[PDB]
């Protein structure tokens, strides 16, 4: 099969100056008729995917003219006159020149503003569910910017890994900052055969990783 | 212009599923007929088309021709099915009208996302986010509730009934190794208030009809 | 026969407006790449000219001097030369509609600015979605058309070249 | 005249002949909703009935027993007959694809099952940002070709029509 190929897979972008998203192909579309046929589909969050540009030099009734395309054969650029920020989602290209058709990968398009600190918060484990059998841990990461982050959870100094699961939440309304969420579940065993748990966090916004820890029992 | 698609099912893994991508307000015998899925962690994958004039169809050939595409043509109603569900399958299934002359594919559906999964029904667990001696760090406060174990999606989750809205945050199940989808929501409130009010958390689970109520510094 | 030559002037005077007919149809302006049997404007004036040598032959058909019989014998000259003309036409215009085209042959300006946009000898859209659509099951009419049309000008053309061939003994 | 009334039968088989290619001409698969021209069948036997009623004019030019002028007058008056049906037709059909078509005349099967879909009457998308496409270009193509068909075959009725009252004193 065809593969599509993007870079990047993701941008911030801030309003007003840039914009740019590149889409190739790796067969040189051309049916030697003088165009070359491409689309390009917007999927807004929580709903279906739209059109944005169709064959790379027109635009729909209804959308804002601040967008435009243009490339060679090979190599391609979307460009938006003002960038606003509204306009968020995945951009896809396409091309249907041939079957079977082939879809992009994806590049998500997000706002870019000022680094805010991250606020970590610990949540030590309920004693019901202890007295279940089970035990929950979850480290908290309130808000921060940008996306990118790293957390490696410590138990008695030791890293462990495979046993945690993550989660992102997309953009708030207005705020447009930045929420993780880090999960982790054990038996009471595993979480009794140690005492001191800690989170470390790394970020940009931070100056040196913070720890955050409890004592099991004592309050 | 209007194209209504069926509602959500959950399945288990190796039954079938039959999406209606009912449309009204143009010429159905004079348009194609697609289905596109939206798989997670992957990007678009067109899996095959149909034409409903004629039975004409278009296969991408990397699904090696295990779909069967049929057209109902009495009711301009066109059916896709899915045999033989592989975990792979999970991702929102679209149907979409070829629009002829340049403007390929203009009108989608709202799409169905089928969840392929060898689960079955089960009450979430509500647990207390209960802050700590130490949590007094100043300036505001993190609380919350976990919604812990619970299938299908999706959950609902509120603060004081609704009353409290602003600085929510409910964190998106991804997947999860047992099987069983797990959440928490918290939000920031004024650390003041916690010696002397409460709060409580609203979890709704429409496929079991389940409510339950969970009641803080300890 | 030569017998009957009273009636060979009505037959040529009726294959003159009927190659008059088949020019008007072919004026049509349906795209740039037009037939070359169109472009060139060869059935106005090879009817116009079968139509006065027609007429000619039609109210005299005697024995006069010099102009009738000269005149009949270089208007057959013609006739044979335009016979062979329209032949050699139809046979590369089949080819030019169900072969692909080698001879652009440009058309005028008055019938290019109606329809520049479209193509007919190859019109096969590039995406397979476009299969069934409009504009081949209208190709496909418009191929059947050139098809038609050029086999019933060839039929009209044998039948002029059979009745001249037994005609200019 | 009856003067030379002798060279009229090869007009009139050189008409039906004309008929005869239009019909063929007709025939072609051009959309759902034929032409009435062509749905009744008129012009396969109409050429046939001019083609008789012409091979009887020109066999002796004499006062046969009674064969010859007998049927001279059955075959003429239903020649007239057919005249004014085809005369009908065409007055209906230029209205049919000049004004919207006020009754079905659905066509054949093993014709329509090549291009069954487009429409000759209203090629008019819902939408009007969408008129600017090929499919309209080509749908006022084929009206005015049609047109262009439709007149000449009328030109050519009303002269067979003309010359046959004309000699059929």
């Amino acid at each position: 099969d065809i593969v599509m190929t993007q870079t990047p897979l993701s941008l911030p972008v801030t309003p007003g100056e840039p914009a740019s998203i590149s889409c190739r192909s790796s067969k040189s579309l051309l049916h030697s008729n003088g165009i070359t046929y491409l689309y390009w589909y917007l999927q807004k969050p929580g709903q279906s995917p739209q059109l944005l540009i169709y064959q790379m030099s027109n635009l729909v009734s209804g959308v804002p003219d601040r967008f435009s395309g243009s490339g060679s054969g090979t190599d391609f650029t979307l460009k938006i006159s003002r960038v606003e920020a509204e306009d968020v989602g995945v951009y896809y290209c396409a091309q249907n020149l041939e079957l079977p058709y082939t879809f992009g990968g994806g590049t998500k398009v997000e706002i870019k503003r000022t680094v805010a600190a991250p606020s970590v918060f610990i949540f030590p484990p309920s004693d019901e569910q202890l007295k279940s059998g089970t035990a929950s841990v979850v480290c908290l990461l309130n808000n921060f910017y940008p996306r990118e982050a790293k957390v490696q959870w410590k138990v008695d100094n030791a890293l462990q890994s495979g046993n945690s699961q993550e989660s992102v939440t997309e953009q708030d309304s207005k705020d447009s900052t930045y929420s993780l969420s880090s999960t982790l579940t054990l038996s009471k065993a595993d979480y009794e055969k140690h005492k001191v748990y800690a989170c470390e966090v790394t970020h940009q916004g931070l100056s040196s990783p913070v720890t955050k820890s409890f004592n099991r029992g004592e309050c | 212009v209007q194209l209504v698609q069926s509602g959500a099912e959950v399945k288990k893994p190796g039954s079938s599923v039959k999406v209606s991508c009912k449309a009204s307000g143009y010429a159905f015998s004079y348009s194609w007929i697609n289905w596109v899925r939206q798989a997670p962690g992957q990007g678009l994958e067109w899996m095959g088309r149909i034409f409903p004039g004629d039975g004409d169809t278009d296969y991408n050939g990397k699904f090696k021709g295990r779909v069967t595409i049929t057209a109902d043509k009495s009711t301009s109603t066109a059916y896709m099915e899915l045999s033989s569900l592989r975990s792979e399958d999970t991702a929102v299934y679209y149907c979409a009208r070829n629009v002829f002359d340049g403007y390929w594919l203009v009108y989608w559906g709202q799409g169905t996302l089928v969840t392929v999964s060898s689960a079955s029904t089960k009450g979430p667990s509500v647990f207390p986010l209960a802050p700590s001696s130490k949590s007094t760090s100043g300036g505001t406060a993190a609380l919350g509730c976990l919604v812990k174990d619970y299938f299908p999606e999706p959950v609902t989750v509120s603060w004081n009934s609704g009353a409290l809205t602003s600085g929510v945050h409910t964190f998106p199940a991804v997947l999860q190794s047992s099987g069983l989808y797990s959440l928490s929501s918290v939000v920031t409130v004024p650390s003041s208030s916690l010696g002397t009010q409460t709060y409580i958390c609203n979890v709704n689970h429409k496929p079991s009809n389940t409510k339950v109520d969970k009641k803080e510094p300890k | 026969f030569m017998r009957e030559s009273k009636t060979l002037g009505a037959v040529q005077i009726m294959n003159g407006l009927f190659h008059i007919a088949l020019g008007g149809l072919l004026m049509i302006p349906a795209g740039i790449y037009a037939p070359i049997c169109v472009t060139v404007w060869y059935p106005l004036w090879g009817g116009i000219m079968y139509i006065i040598s027609g007429s000619l032959l039609a109210a005299t058909e005697k024995n006069s001097r010099k102009c009738l019989v000269k005149g009949k014998m270089i208007m057959n000259s013609l006739s044979l030369f335009a016979a062979i003309s329209g032949m050699i036409l139809s046979i590369m215009d089949i080819l030019n509609i169900k072969i692909s085209h080698f001879l652009k042959m440009e058309s005028l300006n008055f019938i290019r600015a109606h329809t520049p946009y479209i193509n007919i000898y190859n019109c096969e859209p590039a995406n397979p979605s476009e299969k069934n659509s409009p504009s081949t099951q209208y190709c496909y009419s418009i191929q059947s058309l050139f098809l038609g049309i050029l086999s019933v000008m060839l039929i009209f053309a044998f039948f002029q070249e059979l009745v001249i061939a037994g005609i200019v003994e």
